[PDB]
């Protein structure tokens, strides 16, 4: 007679899981767009590095 | 016909060695070259594995290039009847290619059937897991045995006059014991009594053991035959002729050169079957596998 | 882990003789060994290194064909001999493990060495001290000067210090003259740069009296420094 | 050697001998005969296991100069289709099931018996998409209690579409038939068949005639000639 | 009885809620809002260096911390730790159960973790006074293979099995402090966040999940996918993650709002994903595909941008060094390459 115990389990993680705040879509998107933006010239593999200082030449 | 190299030496110059050599030559360097130059490329570019028994079959597609490469000058030698115009380096190197490919190609014909031998009887042996860097320093030796026996061919001044033309030729019936008729024979009667013992081996323990019952291990047997098949018929015409020549002037001394007027005619015929090989050789050992 | 040495002792002028250390506590087998002599009161120099594997071995010029290094790997010892003897062979000898990888420290622990006592171009260090009397609670400092640059391509300096008590064996401080060795207290530190290098330390305790001694491990033979000495 | 420092050729020389130690203890693993044991539970596993006795579980006995070394896995319960890969290169599958089992149905499921639940294994087993040039030896176990267990009820209860005298040898030649007629590759794949009951020495031999079948084919196929 | 039959309905009206929440939250897609900026040119990447040694298939591998040294892990029934600057060899650990699958190097540098397929998670200890590599702690307490296991700090690690549970150990005492529950299928991966406070999942039940290292209990769940969930991956501003299936398709999916964001994927690739990585500045998407040879991908606007096809079977393990200097991808050939 376990299966209302796993049903009572189940059914209390998704009333937790319903109780969260969530964003726009867009706003995501702007966040990703902003720190892709403000760190591309940190990465050798995006802009690449002259070949003088990498330590793989 | 007796003529002085430096020795008491019979030479003939027939009128049929045109009709018939040039033709054969012809046939057996038009297929040989793309059909062991095909082996060649596809051993080298197109293939990606390079166990220690594919390292052996590639020194017998180069052991038998080389002796495709150094017909049409030997080819040329026979249309103008012994007529030697390319002068004397490249006839110390006409006759050294053909005297150390020939040599260098019965050892590694002798090695695929010792290797299958352990490969068949002897399974789960030592021999049958070496590395292929192990198994090209055996390579390495081998063309370095088949190169210390065949030297000898350049350091002597090898153009001679005939008279009126030049001729370049290793083989000549002549009086005084020779290292070259010798390693003729012995590079014959060794590696027959190698490979007869191995073929014949496998062949019966896959039987005793109920194995050739499989539609793919029955054909590996017939495979297993032709190989030693044609080795009689290719190598063995022209072993009999040199015994004869051997017997000929043992009877006799080399007073009347009459006597060989025929037998050395057939000799050069004969001998053209050694070549054969070079060119049926990757069509049943590469191809047909 | 520790080493022991035995063999020393009272020689004759011209004769020979053999050292031997016993290694018990860690993997003898994967360890590179060097001999280090020291002379009385006089600095302490190298001898000779012997590879893991056995493969390689490095003399010095003062002793290149009469010393010989050996090594019983399966037994856990290694082995000098002496062939041919001087009277500026007297010294202390010890023996010293290290293991070269990429981050390792080498010449970590220093053995206790034997008493050897007998009848009777290379880079230039240099330690211009000679005393530094000091009382405990204030910081000193000691300096140390190359004829040549310690700095390699790769960024890495081969400067390493380290400090010899008085009546013990010396002990590891610092290698590449950044990196400080493992059981110290960080009041020790060293910098520098080029060829002027300089070992700090800021808390004084009454511990620290000893000898002070700067080395170079760009290329051997290794040469060693003076004795800077501290008094309370 | 000539760019390199001091402190950088002495790291070249222990990568040297990591290199050695590495080769030289790859040799060894390579001239042993690595068998995947499988079963359908209590059809005689571990009886076989102690007849030829010296998560996963390792067994590892010699015959005649051979290390063997035989992985069991049937304490896993996980799914099966994220770890059957390791076992690419085994060289042969020891199938045992048990035929004194005809009759008696899996207590899981009561419609259905034993003996299809194995054949249903051995299907899936004998037709993966990894084990295609992999040779399976398979072991019918506990033919004792089979000829007291026959006469007393046939096997067409166990096999419906049948006809024949219920005796003992047809009976097992039957069964034979019916799993190796579960093969689908027939030209990169021989199934090896044998009885055993409790017997010693036979089963060992058993194995190691089919393992030598096995190393020679594949001995053979790496000249070409075959 | 009635008290299941209700409880499930009551299941189902939640799933019905929770869907139109996370439908009424969806308003722009990021391929939309990323239709302004400009795409990033071709890649070209070329083989530095080759790390030969390993004479089996390799399972796993990871980046030291100081991006110079990485771990890798084979059936071999070995651990190599190797220099990338230089190809050499610093350690080489033997194992006791061959059957290896995972591989973690600590965030200090001194420890080591090795398992799977045996029920154990070993620890190794790198820096001991004796000059050599002995095992440290045996930890053991699951039921199924491990798949993952990843440094939480010096002296903690979270592992995830093939029994449906992942599990924090303190490595000192040596007995579980949080189990992790709720997946119904075998979990294959697990990544941590760049505060090492939270950490996701992924199973063999196509679906994902948020736990909570402090709390121990199911955050938030990600559905979308149709077959197993090979690998995944945190973006590095720690708010976004990458799914890499084994339906041939990537996705990306983001913390904050619990949508779908892009995916990725072609119409000539119909075989499934084994590993996925960002790069430094989260601008590239990494992809090792079992058509032997790997894939990168312009994380912005899902349109390739190169391929890095050098390997001679499939690719099992990839990883981007923590300053975007180069990337290691190791394959069932026994090799490993690194390009810059
Ligand atoms: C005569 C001779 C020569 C020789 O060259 N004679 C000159 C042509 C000149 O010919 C003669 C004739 C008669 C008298 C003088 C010279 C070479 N090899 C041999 C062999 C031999 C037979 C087998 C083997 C083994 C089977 C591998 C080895 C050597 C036996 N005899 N023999
Ligand atoms: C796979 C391994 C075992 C192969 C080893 C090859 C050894 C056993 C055998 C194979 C064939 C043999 C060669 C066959 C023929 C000749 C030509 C003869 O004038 C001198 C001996 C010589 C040169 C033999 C030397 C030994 C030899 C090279
Ligand atoms: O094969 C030879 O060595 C040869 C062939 C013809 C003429 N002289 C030598």
């Amino acid at each position: 007679t376990a299966s209302i115990a796993q049903a009572r389990k189940l059914v209390e993680q998704l009333k937790m899981e319903a109780n969260i705040d969530r964003i726009k879509v867009s706003k995501a998107a702007a966040d990703l767009m902003a720190y892709c933006e403000a760190h591309a010239k940190e990465d050798p593999l995006l802009t690449p590095v002259p070949a003088s200082e990498n330590p793989f030449r | 016909f007796l003529e002085i190299d430096k020795k008491n030496c019979c030479v003939f110059r027939d009128d049929f060695i045109v009709k018939v050599l040039p033709p054969v030559l012809g046939l057996e360097f038009i297929f040989g070259l793309l059909g062991n130059g095909l082996a060649l490329w596809i051993f080298c570019f197109h293939l990606k594995s390079w166990k220690s028994s594919r390292i052996f079959l590639f020194n017998l597609a180069v052991a038998d290039f080389l002796l495709i490469i150094c017909l049409p000058f030997l080819m040329d030698n026979y249309v103008r009847r012994w007529d030697w115009k390319f002068g004397d380096i490249p006839c110390r190197l006409m006759l050294f290619m053909l005297a150390m490919n020939r040599q260098g190609s019965i050892i590694f014909l002798t090695v695929v059937a010792v290797d299958r031998y352990f490969r068949v009887v002897h399974p789960h042996h030592a021999l049958n897991k070496i590395s292929n860097r192990t198994a090209a320093i055996i390579s390495c030796l081998l063309w370095g045995i088949t190169i210390g026996l065949t030297v000898h061919l350049l350091k002597k001044k090898m153009p001679i006059q005939n008279g009126g033309a030049n001729l370049c030729s290793s083989f000549s019936i002549c009086h005084t014991f020779q290292w070259h008729e010798a390693m003729f024979l012995l590079e014959f009667f060794l590696p027959l009594g190698i490979i007869l013992f191995c073929s014949a081996r496998i062949i019966w323990s896959l039987r005793q053991r109920q194995m050739d019952r499989h539609a793919k291990i029955k054909r590996a047997i017939t495979f297993i035959m032709v190989v030693a098949i044609v080795f009689v018929i290719c190598f063995l015409p022209s072993v009999v002729v040199r015994i004869r020549i051997f017997w000929l002037l043992h009877t006799s001394g080399t007073q009347n050169c009459e006597v060989y007027r025929s037998v050395d005619l057939a000799f050069f015929i004969t001998l053209s079957f050694t070549y054969m090989n070079s060119m049926l050789d990757p069509v049943v050992y590469y191809f047909s596998s | 882990v520790q080493l022991v040495e035995s063999g020393g002792g009272l020689v004759q002028p011209g004769g020979s003789r053999k050292l031997s250390c016993s290694a018990s506590g860690f993997a003898f087998s994967s360890f590179g060994m060097h001999w280090v002599r020291q002379a009385p009161e006089k600095g302490l120099e190298w001898v000779a290194y012997i590879s893991s594997g056995s493969g390689t071995i490095y003399y010095a010029d003062t002793v290149k064909g009469r010393f010989t290094i050996s090594r019983d790997d399966p037994k856990n010892t290694l082995f000098l001999q002496m062939t041919s003897l001087r009277s500026e062979d007297t010294a202390m000898y010890y023996c010293v493990r290290s293991i070269y990888y990429y981050g390792s420290s080498p010449f970590d622990f220093w053995g206790q060495g034997t008493t050897l006592t007998v009848s009777s171009s290379d880079i230039v260090m240099t330690q211009a001290t000679s005393s530094v009397p000091v009382t405990p609670g204030e910081s000193v400092s000691i300096s140390c000067r190359s004829s040549k640059s310690l700095l390699h391509s790769n960024g890495n300096t081969y400067l390493y210090w380290f400090l010899q008590r008085p009546g013990q064996s010396p002990q590891l401080l610092i290698y590449r003259m950044s990196n400080l060795a493992s059981g110290v207290p960080d009041r020790f530190s060293g910098s520098g740069s080029g060829t002027a290098f300089t070992l700090t330390i800021s808390r004084l305790e009454a511990e620290d009296v000893g000898v002070y001694y700067c080395m170079q491990h760009l290329e051997y033979p290794l040469t060693f420094g003076a004795g800077t000495k501290l008094e309370l | 050697g000539c760019t390199l420092s001091a402190e950088d050729k002495a790291a070249v020389e222990r990568s040297k001998m990591i290199d050695r130690n590495l080769r030289e203890d790859g040799e060894k693993a390579a001239r042993e005969v690595k068998l995947l044991l499988l079963g359908a539970g209590e059809s005689g596993k571990n009886t076989i296991v102690k007849q030829m006795k010296i998560g996963i579980v390792e067994t590892h006995f010699t015959f005649k100069d051979l290390h063997f070394k035989m992985f069991d896995v049937g304490a896993q319960r996980s799914e099966r289709k994220k770890w059957i890969h390791c076992f690419e290169g085994v060289t042969a599958i020891i199938f045992c099931v048990a035929l004194s089992d005809y009759d008696l149905v899996l207590a899981e499921d009561e419609e259905m018996n034993r003996m299809h639940a194995s054949m249903k294994l051995f299907d899936s087993i004998c037709n993966n998409k990894w084990f295609t040039d992999t040779s399976i030896i398979l072991f019918l176990n506990k033919k004792d209690l089979f000829e007291e267990k026959i006469k007393k009820s046939p096997l067409t209860i166990c096999y419906p579409e049948y006809a024949g005298s219920n005796t003992y040898e047809e009976a097992a030649a039957y069964i034979q038939c019916q799993f190796e007629d579960l093969n689908k590759r027939k030209d990169t794949k021989e199934i090896y068949t044998h009885f055993t009951c409790s017997t010693d020495t036979k089963n060992v031999q058993f194995v190691f005639d089919a393992v030598t079948d096995v190393i020679i084919k594949n001995n053979l196929k790496d000249c070409g000639l075959f | 009885g009635s008290e299941l039959d209700q409880l499930r309905q009551e299941a189902e009206q939640l799933k019905n809620q929770i869907r139109d929440a996370r439908k009424a939250c969806a308003d722009a897609t990021l391929s939309q809002i990323t239709n302004n900026i400009d795409p990033v040119g071709r890649i070209q990447m070329r083989t530095r260096r080759t790390l030969r040694g390993h004479l089996a298939k390799i399972y796993a591998m990871h980046w030291g911390t100081d991006s110079r040294l990485l771990v890798s892990a084979s059936q071999d029934g070995k651990l190599i730790i190797w220099d990338s600057y230089t190809t050499n060899k610093v350690h080489a650990i033997p194992l006791r159960s061959s059957w290896v699958m995972t591989c973690a190097y600590a965030p200090s540098g001194n420890y080591v973790a090795c398992g799977g397929l045996d029920n154990i998670c070993s620890i190794y200890n790198l820096k001991t006074r004796e000059g050599n590599v002995r095992v440290s702690r045996e930890l053991a307490g699951h039921t199924g293979y491990l798949s993952c296991c990843r440094f939480l700090d010096d002296n903690q690690i979270v592992t995830s099995s093939g029994d449906t549970t992942c599990a924090l150990w303190d490595i000192e005492t040596g007995q579980q402090t949080t189990t992790f529950t709720g997946h119904t299928g075998d979990v294959m991966s697990l990544s941590l966040a760049p505060d090492t406070r939270l950490f996701v999942s992924g199973a063999c039940d196509a679906s994902a999940k948020l736990w909570d290292v402090r709390e121990g209990m199911c955050r938030q769940t990600f559905t979308g996918h149709e077959s197993d969930i090979n690998a995944i991956c945190f973006f590095p501003n720690g708010n976004a993650f990458a799914t890499g299936s084994d339906d041939a398709t990537c996705r990306l999916f983001d913390l904050r709002a619990d949508q779908e964001l892009m995916t990725y994927s072609h119409d000539n690739i119909i075989c499934g994903i084994t590993s996925v990585s960002f790069s430094k500045s989260g601008r590239l998407l990494l992809a090792g595909y079992d058509d032997f040879n790997c894939n990168v991908w312009d994380a912005l606007k899902a349109d390739r941008a190169g391929v890095l096809a050098g390997h001679d079977n499939r690719v099992s393990c990839l990883g981007v060094t923590d300053d975007g200097m180069a990337v290691a991808t190791g394959s069932w050939d026994s090799f490993l390459k690194i390009w810059n």
